[PDB]
């Protein structure tokens, strides 16, 4: 519930605590149908500009059928869509169809169990057949072609809109939308569902009180168009871990303050991005693209996670634990860069860079020495680098300074390795054994040019 | 400490709106979970919905056509409100707390004083 | 906005003598990005438009005498005239167009 | 039409065959133009809202020529926009753009020919000139300014959002808009568009089989506003190959079996992506965006492809051959990883992670061992690596499984090169060999020591 | 103006010159206001259809404010918020909105002095409010719920679509939503922001000169709703640099031109992209994606960019000066490749692989022979490379071809570095000289054999 | 060389709206900002709005109500309109030129001949 950001100057990276993490461990499809009407020939003549719009909506709505024909025809269009595939298929079969339109012809929202074994939630949105042939089909069958009223034209159009959308973001995206538009799925229909899945109460909640989180994890698949319906599955995300300890790793460039250009080496840890706790494991985060960060709680997506052993924790306290191997990469460019955390900055200056840190009212109030050093978030609000400026946040929290002298120090340059992208602590000590070895073996050949 | 205190009336005609009011005091409405339990006499205890931390609720498949649960965070208040109270529907209304997403959270630690509703004409 | 203040209202001379007229800024007229003071000097005969004198309180435009060379930093700016003549007889205007366009009270010349 | 994926444990690549692919290599840019009007002055008065609104959705129209004076200043906003460039040069030139005006009047296309030596179609999509000039100008010239019926205002307003809809796409991308929406050109309007492309019956019929991938393809470049015409030049691609034989190749880390850490090196062939026939060449497309896939035909867009000799097929079936020197990367990381293949998947499995495949009616159905291993699409319906899941798609086709002896053996770990990223079987061989001339000549050394 | 293009054989590397450069280094935020009605209760008993559309289009509007809740419950939703959420907190303060609320009472724009010591100015776009509270809340009001025309059905959705799509736009993007939309705010409204900005008369100029890259580069947090009040922070871009001179940078391979394979190094230099004046010192900007180009005017973001030392400039022109160390990537695929830049073309041929230079009516008229060679724009239209094809873009200004010779002949295959993401010639000239210790070492070996 | 020629009335009456035109020959307009300089009777001159290469404009803040720049480019014209002119804004007015967004320029050199503007029914 509180954030305590911890520096370690060891290593010089900003690790967060005390998140309230939410992996999202699986899908839920549910069987989004619209009733469509297969209505193609105009009968009645009328040269009215209402009956011209109207036509004009009617052509609309039947080029929207026509290109989401086209998109069915695109159909089928891992784990992300495989799901929404599978019921796309298995609505293809005969009956299937027809078993959705028998069931959720009652009620607007229904549980059907289809052929492949698997009973999903179909939620009927929009009901475009029962308007299209109470209120503009009996005029459009008539010769007059009796249209005294404007406004359902309007709403005709307004009961349309949201098909043409249906079908413009399915048309750019030939059948697969992300984020799901609020054309897709209406927030409130999104919450009305939400209470129908079949989950916990801790669920439920959770995904009620995150709700924009899940349309930026949800899917929108076109499953088919047939026989006067229109199904999409929406692909909703499913939240197995809910409330799970979690915390970030920021990591900056630590290289050695030499003055003398060319004896710097850079050593970062790689590791750098999201950990939570799950089934007795670490779920890994590399990328900062998954794990979407709300006030504390860190939702995330295992769909690329990558599975650690806990002990991989007792890494970020003590680089050189036996139980876990850290992740570093050793580099020669010794650039200054800072990195705004969520209670600070890292900052690292080498060379003749200069770094300052400055307050809104009291303006440069710090000067960087070299190395990377951490500054705290309040009493701080900018710090710029050369000429770039990255702004501290303001995020109200126990930032922690750990005096941690540099773990580059006791690596030395000239052995240290270039340009390893990934290593590992035991990786970097036997390429320095190696190294070592090479040395002593030449010291051995020049023993034996002395001896002989 | 803690405390609830409902306020509303409790006797109501049948097929009539019964509303009522659990105002908080002593913690944050923006932390804490509140749902609305109902015990008819001599009987045990039924759940009647729940409104969350933010906002969103989670009616009773029975009564989710009538029941209504809404909140406000700056008067730490929630309101309660039913439709269509038939005779079965006498009972007492308990405006319980909840916890966090999380075991440890006491489920239903304080109750309101309670709120007898009978509802007959 | 930034309001020019030039000194004297008046300035009578006699031909071959030196005037020196004193232009104030309210506010810094230096510029950050090109590092250059953005006020010019223009001289306006009676009956003519304004002809340009100078810009940057150092450079001249093209086609005018050397006698009219000013100079300043900051705030404060002075035209001076090494050789007054006859022909030489107009009100003087400095200008800044830095943070807007404005214009002084106007520096009176007479010969005598 | 059949797919016959086969994998090869030799590599444990997955080569999916039998696709018909249809590469792109070239562009037919089609001026589309918009009839507008020059007017900036109002007459009107009149305190009736609905002349309200009326000046108020042409103050909007008025907007929408301003900002698109505003994207021609921005004007001229590899091969992406040349086509489009040249003729939005060519149109700026005295004459070109009356040309096409006075060849407009009485048709909506028309092929003209400009100054620059090509001839073009010119669709004349929205003609707001004739409607604005006809219809509500008459209204706007007499002072009683009354207009008849709303229906006027609702035509007006529904004629003018394309217009609006298409301001507003190209401010927001800068007159360059990707995919080209159902604004810029409608499905309609498109597929008869490609009727009159001067290419041949397959180019035609293959165009209107997968109009989605013309879209996805496509182009939308401003080129001009002026004279009361809005011409932007929708590039569309033509496909010179339909039909050619394409390939996809995927590959899997392949690491040593042993579970102590550090001996394990890993061999992955960079080669993957996608490979067509083209003109007695492979092209060779290595990233799988260029390369969209429908229904076992695949798309693609050649500005990416690199040019290969023939002999590169007999790479997928002989990595040792002399003909051709495939492409692999050398790393040590060896985490279990999973890829999707299109008719199974390829698991890797090192060190102490677990990896199931399950079908969703029996649950785990089989436990993966040691090294790179794969799996059919039927019958087994999901694979759990760790803590992540991956699917199994459902296309249907002969896979076939060939018994492969694992290349890493062979490599000895003590000589095989580490973090490498586009090396080759003759590019690692000799730097092997060199290891062991490094070796031989410090095989000298030692008998230095002893021959001295 | 004048383009100076100068391509360098030496290297094969082609430098731009005469481009302006408009350095972005700033932000300002101002507070954009929408002054909505806390309506909630629907007093109609009407059945019209007209009736049903106005409470359809106020369930939209309430839906629309709960999404905007939702949202706010997402806020705070590195400089480019945490300049932006600065400004959401403070208005959380209490009497914070109150005091704009009653500030803008008279004006629709004025500058306002917040609790946190910084003064914002604050743009009233729509004042849905007024319009909600004197024409339709009269309406809902009286027991009749009578509306007077179907006009005022349309005005109340033309009023509410920029709220409506305001909030599809933040739903979809969870607030922070890039480029600023004509939604966001108006190029009208955008236009008057900047002159009333506090600015330099120039910065004025050059944000009315190019609008479209203000948009591309700008923000829209959404920060409160609250007392009738929905605030977002539009974060103006702030050029603090007009007109500095800029310069583009080109690199090509340059490889060995031996048939033989395996013999081939290629020096690519990788300090490619653009690099601008500021303060004396270049900002470089390692990614062409920042830099926009207008036809002369490179408009960037310093929020990516380096600073560097002047002598850099003099890296270009003599990449073997002391005065700096340029960086270069010493691989070995020697893939035939070209890159276009603003006035002709480089193209890199070796092995088999053909290249050609084709014009429209002239046909192919250039065939490249091996290594690096650089086309101008004028005479030559296309080059094709295997099979894929570029362009040349027709840009017109002054090309300049240089004799160099190349420089990768002065290093030796044997000794030349393989796979180097970023060297530097000081970093390749000491590992050579490293090298050449090691072979000297191996010749003190051999001569050790004897000497005894 | 470069030449402004200025057409249109001068005097007109109060409260009405007075307009002017300056037509530019020797540059492109598409080039060079053409300012609108003002200067009363016996009194310094004064700053009336300008407007840009790109057409747009920054008026004056105390004008920016009345005071109207516009541009053609084809023609090289440029166009002044002020609206509800009282007795005070009699004056001399000079369609000046400027130069680019670099400081090496004329601010303004190249004035117009000059129109009188005497404000009067």
């Amino acid at each position: 519930q509180n954030i305590t950001e911890e520096f370690y100057q060891s290593t010089c990276s900003a690790v967060s605590k005390g998140y309230l993490g939410a992996l999202r461990t699986g899908w839920y499809t549910s069987v989004i149908t619209i009733e469509l009407s297969n209505i193609k020939k105009n009968k009645c003549n009328g040269t009215d500009a209402k009956i011209k719009l109207i036509k004009q909506e009617l052509d609309k709505y039947k080029n929207a059928v026509t290109d989401l024909q086209l998109l069915m025809q695109s159909t089928p269009a891992g784990s992300a869509i495989c799901s929404g595939v599978a019921v796309c298929k298995v609505l293809h079969l005969e009956g299937e169809v027809n078993k959705i339109k028998s069931a959720l012809l009652s009620t607007n929202k229904a549980v059907v169990s289809l052929s492949n074994g698997v009973s999903v939630l179909t939620f009927k949105v929009l009901d475009l057949k029962n308007y299209i042939d109470k209120q503009l089909l009996p005029i459009l069958n008539k010769q007059s072609c009796s249209i005294p009223n404007i406004e359902t034209v309007i709403e005709f159009q307004q009961k349309n809109n949201r098909l043409l959308e249906i079908t413009r973001e399915f048309s750019v995206n030939a059948g697969v939308t992300t984020p799901v538009s609020t054309y897709m799925l209406t927030n409130s229909e999104l919450l009305s569902l939400i209470n129908d899945m079949p989950i916990t109460n801790d669920q439920k909640k959770l995904m009620s009180n995150n709700v924009q989180i899940v349309r930026q994890q949800s899917y929108s698949i076109m499953c088919i168009i047939k026989e006067e319906v229109l199904a999409y599955v929406v692909q909703l995300p499913l939240y197995g871990v809910i409330d799970t300890p979690c915390w970030k790793l920021h990591t900056s460039p630590l290289c050695t303050t030499n003055t003398k250009e060319g004896s710097n080496i850079c050593l970062t840890r790689t590791d750098r991005g999201w950990y939570c706790d799950n089934a007795g494991s670490v779920s890994f985060f590399p990328q900062a693209e998954t794990c979407k960060v709300q006030s504390n709680r860190v939702f995330c997506d295992t769909m690329n996670s990558r599975t650690l052993p806990s002990e991989v924790n007792l890494c970020n306290v003590d680089i050189f634990n036996p139980k876990y191997d850290c992740k570093i990469m050793t580099s020669k460019t010794d650039v200054s860069s800072s990195v705004i955390t969520s209670l600070g900055a890292i900052v690292s200056c080498y060379g003749k860079t200069k770094c300052t840190a400055s307050n809104k009212n009291r303006g440069i109030i710090k000067t960087f020495s070299n190395g990377c050093d951490y500054v705290s978030n309040k009493g701080v609000d900018t710090v710029s680098v050369g000429n770039t400026l990255y702004c501290v946040n303001k995020q109200e929290g126990q930032s922690l300074y750990v005096k941690g002298e540099p773990i580059i120090n006791f690596y030395d340059p000239l052995v240290f390795p270039s340009d390893e992208f990934d290593a590992s602590i035991s990786q970097v000590n036997e390429k320095i054994n190696q190294s070592l070895a090479f040395i002593r073996k030449s010291d051995e050949l020049l023993s034996a040019i002395g001896g002989y | 400490q803690v405390q609830l205190k409902q306020s509303g009336p409790g006797l109501v005609a049948p097929s009539q709106s019964l509303s009522i009011t659990c105002t908080v005091s002593g913690f944050s409405l923006t932390n804490y979970d509140i749902s609305w339990i109902r015990q008819p006499p001599g009987k045990g205890l039924e759940w009647l919905g729940i409104i969350w931390t933010g906002g969103g609720t989670y009616y009773n498949s029975a009564f989710m056509s009538r029941l209504s649960i809404s909140k406000d965070n700056s008067k730490s208040q929630v309101f309660l409100e039913m439709n269509s109270l038939q005779t079965d529907d006498t009972a007492i209304y308990y405006c319980v707390r909840a916890g966090a997403d999380y075991y440890g959270s006491s489920p239903l630690a304080y109750w309101g004083q309670g709120t007898l509703v009978t509802v007959s004409s | 906005d930034i309001v020019m203040t030039q000194s004297p209202s008046s300035l009578a001379v006699s031909a071959g003598e030196k005037v020196t007229m004193s232009c104030k800024s309210s506010q810094s007229v230096l510029n950050s990005s090109n590092q250059k003071n953005y006020l010019a000097w223009y001289q306006q005969k009676p009956g003519q438009s304004p002809k340009l004198l100078i810009y940057w309180a150092s450079t001249r435009e093209s086609g005018v005498p050397d006698r009219f060379t000013g100079s300043g930093s900051g705030t404060d700016f002075t035209l001076t005239i090494s050789s007054v003549q006859a022909e030489d007889l107009a009100v003087y205007y400095c200008h800044q167009y830095l943070y807007s366009y404005t214009f002084g009270g106007g520096t009176r010349l007479e010969i005598k």
